[PDB]
């Protein structure tokens, strides 16, 4: 096409790619830092130290753990038919009304904390030939001395406790939760005072189970002013099964039901303030973002959160490595 | 990297090349210059954010677990509730160790995989027409103004337009 | 080798590779769906929805739980003495006969269902001063009144219910399991009719163990026209010990042992109906083919299986890049 | 691919090779042909079973373990039994996600290798008788009957045989 | 520079690789064996066969296991107040003092084991109107009759045994442990004769807990000449809580506390010899070197170990293919 | 390997190389040679001993766990601590069998990368003065005494200082 040139003339071409001045370092299968361009942190690591009310519901226990606000301790009554999913255990919790234990306290707090309900049906018992009602000193209903809101003090009527014996049908058709106990006198003479006989004996039986304590008589520290104890219990009754307490003395017997749910709810023990934001993780050190895969923050979590790893930085490379000529 | 392109034959990056991660600085007949390769800027960019996406795909929720803190001592059960958590951390802190390291390495050889293929493409390209000078730098052997050197970087280059002007350039013999 | 040619003639070579038109889409570690030209799946998603009866013993419980036959209920008279490798319990079994609870009744099914078998062995017991083998309206074994096929309840004769007080040693050389109870009677009348004492007291125990049960007296609901209840309990005898049954009241005492096996033996509760097939892995929904290395069918599965997965499909690409050529 | 030749260089398949996974396909004045390549069909395809085999390796069997099904509430005992499972399952889902992910990525970038090979292997065995066209095409530059051609492709061609041809051929400028 | 010369020479090079003569064959993503050059092992498998006494504290319970060691049996008496890091219990221990039963020997074994010290602080108990320091001939203390070093039994004072009720607050601040128990009779004749009450009971509380035993009487087997039995139980007491221990018969009464510490101790069965040497590794074959990342030793260890596999060999290539020229 | 150098277009290894892990043979005026590459063989040394450490990084130390022997059958609990160990166990194991296969897998290709790394240096150095012939070895064409051996393979030999000679000895077309 063009014709023989007396000259000749080349050009030169040169491939290269970028670098930056300020490489990060990250590990690989064979080496242990090599700086690359760029990478991300996958290791969320801190937290807001604040639990954000959203979008689960999040309920204060305040002062009032779980199992009393069940119970129905006077200074908890303000928890009564709560819903929650994330029920919050403050450390400064404390109990004020008659010394309790709860023989396997942990699956109780599991099981209603997992409910996720405090719904309470009251039921019609009728307890004939006892004194119902009964309460103490070391639990004060305002001026008056009082009892747990859901439990039913009986004593003996005139000069006798007879053999209790009732049914409550499960006529619906759902699960039924009945919290029931049974009293510890501290001395034989407050046993006769109180139930006449010299040892009670409670029965609580569905058509599946039953489960009979008998009291213990004794001297326990001074608590609240008593040295008697309740021991706490419970029964789930099924549809179409029927509870039957029987009881010839030292029953707290139950003023019905609790109805039992299925769902998301979990109980956090946590001392960090719930505040009004968004966030899908909750971590008792407050709540954490989770649009990263690992955390270090908390292996307690509730809802939708990283996978907690001993690790607290790693650093996934997101560019070449870097080789830079120096510079500034 | 697996190709030895980055960090091997071709020597060092250009802090200066702030427009794309690949490129090309030539100097000709009108002078010097530099321009970005968008082409496998996108592709190595693309399969970094690929890889990115999967690993922050989606999070597992979980609701009601165990108990994790004790406050008394109770032997046989909590010493098992321990156990399988710390069992459970210890497993996932292995695997988010051993993740990064894979994903870091081949994030290593994939951009360099694509220095290597970006090289390689103008190689075959500019066919009897330049020699590689080795460090990543081809030597065109003839008149390549401007619009020749952009038309090489699009990828419009005819080596045929230049053959005999560059086949002579380069086999005459002498010294 | 040749001279000169006047002709100047080329050829053209090019490699290349397949392309299928119809491509599957395989996950990388960068893209989530990339089109290669052949995949297999590797997770087992379905069952023939029938247990094969072949490698391994299966026994279809029918309507007899496993505990039922343990106990020898009588409409499950048909297990004893049997072996199993799968015990398969059926959602429609039932018990009929003496109203009973077992504490810790899931220990005792998981302890008999990995010996994998009922094999009993009567012992010449001799229980002096009693009436040996009393049963009930509520078991009824044919026309007559009856009991559990293993157990021997024991009611006092005429105005005397003596301290039993009696040995079995473990003269074997194997472990020996007993199965032994005792009575809740429903009133306190009850409890001196039957046993003369107020209150019953059994205690069982070896060189290595004890436990004394002291009966609940109390109404539980009735179940078969009963009221009363009795607790199943047991206790292993090793090789050079001694049993050493000690009662002076409602006490449902032993016939004799089963013996104890280890081995691959197992429980699983599935509806799937037994067939004739060959299947090394059994799932509660039918066996499936353990080709695959894991699986989506069911996590409880007993046999050669594959391992449980969430996800339902995970294709290993097994080609190369599916790149047609009649193009986008 | 890491090497740039399967979707790359190599434009696109071809749906018609039934007889092999790579080959090739040529214009001589006899005409024109395709031919598998059987032995880096061979190549790939061991290695994508070899891979196959040792994800279906032995099967572990289980036999009594623990319960997973439950029909009351329990609380403690059974929270555990349940946490154990569940975190069991969430541990190897992850590791059969990550297994395939690893997997599939190295089948595509092995695949991309043995093209390249093949590729390569023709390169060198042509020596400097032909010119590579870029799009995995060489233009064999001296007279290639089919007998020529099918040595190339079964390894025989011996390029001094055609070297002066090609060569002449080859560097005769002029446009 | 020089002019062209007449002659012409060319040159030939040559890359390659070594080999060795003899490979090591080693696994891959894609193939089962494949010969390398050279490759390490992963795998330890193998014992010294003996557990080093370095660096971490072993103490040999020689023929003591380690609640009879806490327990305070007269055999082993030589562990009073000792301390470990590791307590390594021997296969052949035995007891030799009265016949006692831990319910939940298990858990007991196991807050010792990790407290990691059996110091003992006497406390000043004092017991009103029982015959305190009871022993019996199945412990002997030398020539006499002795009991464990750390109980108390007590036995009715003239004709009387009171209701035993005493208080020991924790004033220091550290938890206490407390080892206590109770008696059961083998006969009703026995009870009265010991403790004069017919059923004595046992309860032991704190303000955060309580706990009431009634003994069993009934005629367990012969061990050390006799058929009765005593139990043991375990009470923590947090700090500035009390300990009220209160009874009217079979009490084995606590001399006090043990402390509690935190640490990295643990108990392991082993029949292997301690020997002098370093070695950070313990299983019960022996110590292990601690260079390799997985071992197939034992899944029992205490220590910096490698993790447990099942694989028994797991080699790393550590060079290039093997591909020789003669080979063979 | 994915770049078939090694047991590839390198036929097989030298036995008697018994002083680098890759390395030159040659053939010229003063006769034959041998010669090991030690900066290849230390950049394949240090990549296998940066696996090595990593594997060989930090121990856990566990103290205090849950017993994993039992003497008597107690049902429920022991079944869970059963489970729990035997489900840790399987887990480890298939974690070491997934880690030393894609380690093996990868010092294969790495090794093999070096191969293709060197042979490509030397390739790109000699220029336009060799040929491949295809089995590794270049065909240098001029006059190459030890000391030219030795600038090849040192990284000092100056192409131009033979590229006439070269190119001459090179198109003399004529059999
Ligand atoms: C069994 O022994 C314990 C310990 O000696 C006895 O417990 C103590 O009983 C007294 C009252 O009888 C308690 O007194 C109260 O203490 C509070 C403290 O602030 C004070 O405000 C009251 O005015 C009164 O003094 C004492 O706290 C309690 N001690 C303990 C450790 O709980 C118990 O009474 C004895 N039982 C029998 C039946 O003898
Ligand atoms: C304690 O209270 C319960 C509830 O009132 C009493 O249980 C009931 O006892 C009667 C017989 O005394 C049972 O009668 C039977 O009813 C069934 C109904 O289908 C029927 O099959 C029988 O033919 C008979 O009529 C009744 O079922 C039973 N109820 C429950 C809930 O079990 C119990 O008797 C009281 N105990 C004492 C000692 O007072
Ligand atoms: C309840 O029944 C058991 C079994 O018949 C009785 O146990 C046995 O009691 C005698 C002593 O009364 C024990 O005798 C001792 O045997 C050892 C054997 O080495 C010997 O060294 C002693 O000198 C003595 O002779 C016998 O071992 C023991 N048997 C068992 C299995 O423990 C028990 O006495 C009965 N209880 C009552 C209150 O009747
Ligand atoms: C139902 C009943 O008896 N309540 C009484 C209790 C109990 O007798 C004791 O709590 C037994 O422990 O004693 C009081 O002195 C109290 O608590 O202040 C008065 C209270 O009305
Ligand atoms: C050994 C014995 O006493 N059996 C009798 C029982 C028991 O008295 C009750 O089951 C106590 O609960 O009562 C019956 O009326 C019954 O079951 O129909 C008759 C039966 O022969
Ligand atoms: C405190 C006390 O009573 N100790 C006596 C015991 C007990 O009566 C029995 O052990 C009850 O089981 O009996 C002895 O005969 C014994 O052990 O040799 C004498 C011993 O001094
Ligand atoms: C580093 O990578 C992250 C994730 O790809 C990205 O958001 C960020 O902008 C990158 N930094 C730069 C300077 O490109
Ligand atoms: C709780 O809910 C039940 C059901 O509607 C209701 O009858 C009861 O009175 C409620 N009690 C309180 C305190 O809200
Ligand atoms: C979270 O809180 C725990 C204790 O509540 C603490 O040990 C941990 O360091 C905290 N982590 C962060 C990131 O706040
Ligand atoms: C490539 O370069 C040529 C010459 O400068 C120009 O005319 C053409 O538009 C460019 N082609 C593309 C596809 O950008
Ligand atoms: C797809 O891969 C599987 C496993 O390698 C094989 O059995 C099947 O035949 C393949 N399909 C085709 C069309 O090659
Ligand atoms: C069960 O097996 C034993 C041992 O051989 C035998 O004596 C007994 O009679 C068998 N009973 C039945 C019902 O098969
Ligand atoms: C297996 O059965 C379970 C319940 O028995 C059911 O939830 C699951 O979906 C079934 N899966 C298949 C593949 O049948
Ligand atoms: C290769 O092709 C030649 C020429 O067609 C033929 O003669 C020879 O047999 C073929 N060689 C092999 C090894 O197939
Ligand atoms: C094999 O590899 C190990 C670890 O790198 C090393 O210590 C050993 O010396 C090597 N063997 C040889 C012959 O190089
Ligand atoms: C155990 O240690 C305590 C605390 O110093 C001491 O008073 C006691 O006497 C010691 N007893 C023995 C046997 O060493
Ligand atoms: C370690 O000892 C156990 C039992 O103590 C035994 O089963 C195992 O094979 C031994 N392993 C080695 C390497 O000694
Ligand atoms: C390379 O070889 C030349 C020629 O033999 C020699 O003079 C020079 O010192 C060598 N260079 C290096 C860097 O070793």
């Amino acid at each position: 096409q063009d014709l023989p040139g007396n000259d000749n003339s080349t050009a030169t071409l040169c491939l290269g790619h970028h670098a930056v001045p300020n490489g990060t370092l990250v590990k690989t299968i064979t080496d242990d830092q090599i700086e690359v361009t760029n990478a991300t942190e996958l290791v969320q690591s801190s937290s807001t130290g604040k639990i954000c009310n959203n979008p689960h519901r999040i309920l204060d226990g305040i002062d009032c753990t779980l199992i009393d606000a069940l119970l129905g301790d006077p200074h908890c009554d303000v928890f009564q038919n709560e819903t929650w999913d994330l029920f919050v255990e403050r450390s400064k919790a404390f109990s004020n009304c008659y010394p309790y234990d709860v023989p396997d306290y942990a699956s109780l707090r599991s099981l209603v904390a997992s409910s996720g309900t405090l719904e309470f049906i009251t039921e019609g018992f009728t307890w004939t030939g006892v004194t119902q009602n009964g309460g103490s000193n070391a639990c004060k209903r305002g001026p008056g001395s009082g009892f747990f809101s859901r439990l039913n003090w009986l004593t003996k009527s005139g000069s006798t406790y007879p053999v209790l014996n009732v049914t409550m049908p499960n006529n619906d058709n759902f699960d039924k939760l009945y919290i029931w106990g049974i009293h510890h006198p501290s001395t034989n003479q407050e046993q006769t005072s109180l139930y006449v006989q010299a040892s009670g004996r409670v029965t609580v039986s569905t058509r599946r189970s039953q489960q009979t304590i008998i009291p213990n008589i004794g001297s326990r520290p001074w608590v609240r002013g008593q040295s008697s104890r309740i021991s706490i219990y419970w029964t789930i009754v099924k549809p179409g099964d029927v509870l039957v307490i029987n009881s010839n003395g030292n029953l707290i017997a139950p003023r019905g039901y609790f109805k039992m749910r299925t769902g998301k709810s979990s109980i956090m023990r946590s001392d960090a303030p719930i505040d009004t934001c968004i966030s899908e993780c909750i971590t008792p050190n407050g709540s954490i973002p989770n649009d990263k895969p690992f955390q270090n923050v908390n292996k307690i979590t509730y809802g939708a959160c990283p996978k907690y790893v001993k690790q607290n930085t790693l650093k996934l490379a997101t560019g070449m490595r870097n080789v830079p000529e120096k510079q500034t | 990297g697996l190709f030895g392109a980055i960090a091997g034959f071709i020597e060092n990056g250009w802090e200066g090349m702030i427009d794309g991660w690949y490129g090309f600085r030539h100097q000709n007949s009108e002078g010097t210059g530099q321009a970005a390769d968008l082409k496998s800027t996108q592709a190595a960019i693309d399969q970094i954010n690929g890889k990115l996406n999967r690993v922050i795909e989606k999070t597992n929720e979980k609701f009601h677990q165990i108990e994790k803190e004790f406050s008394e001592v109770e032997g046989r059960i909590q010493d098992l509730e321990k156990y399988v958590e710390d069992t459970k951390i210890d497993l996932w802190s292995y695997n988010a160790e051993l993740l990064v390291a894979l994903e870091n390495q081949h994030t290593i050889d994939l951009t360099d995989s694509e220095m290597n293929k970006l090289f390689e493409k103008t190689r075959r390209q500019l066919r009897e027409n330049a020699e590689e000078m080795g460090n990543g730098c081809f030597k065109i052997y003839h008149k390549c103004d401007n619009a020749c050197i952009e038309s090489i970087r699009n990828g419009t280059y005819d080596h045929d337009v230049y053959r005999d002007e560059a086949l002579n350039n380069r086999f005459q013999i002498k010294g």
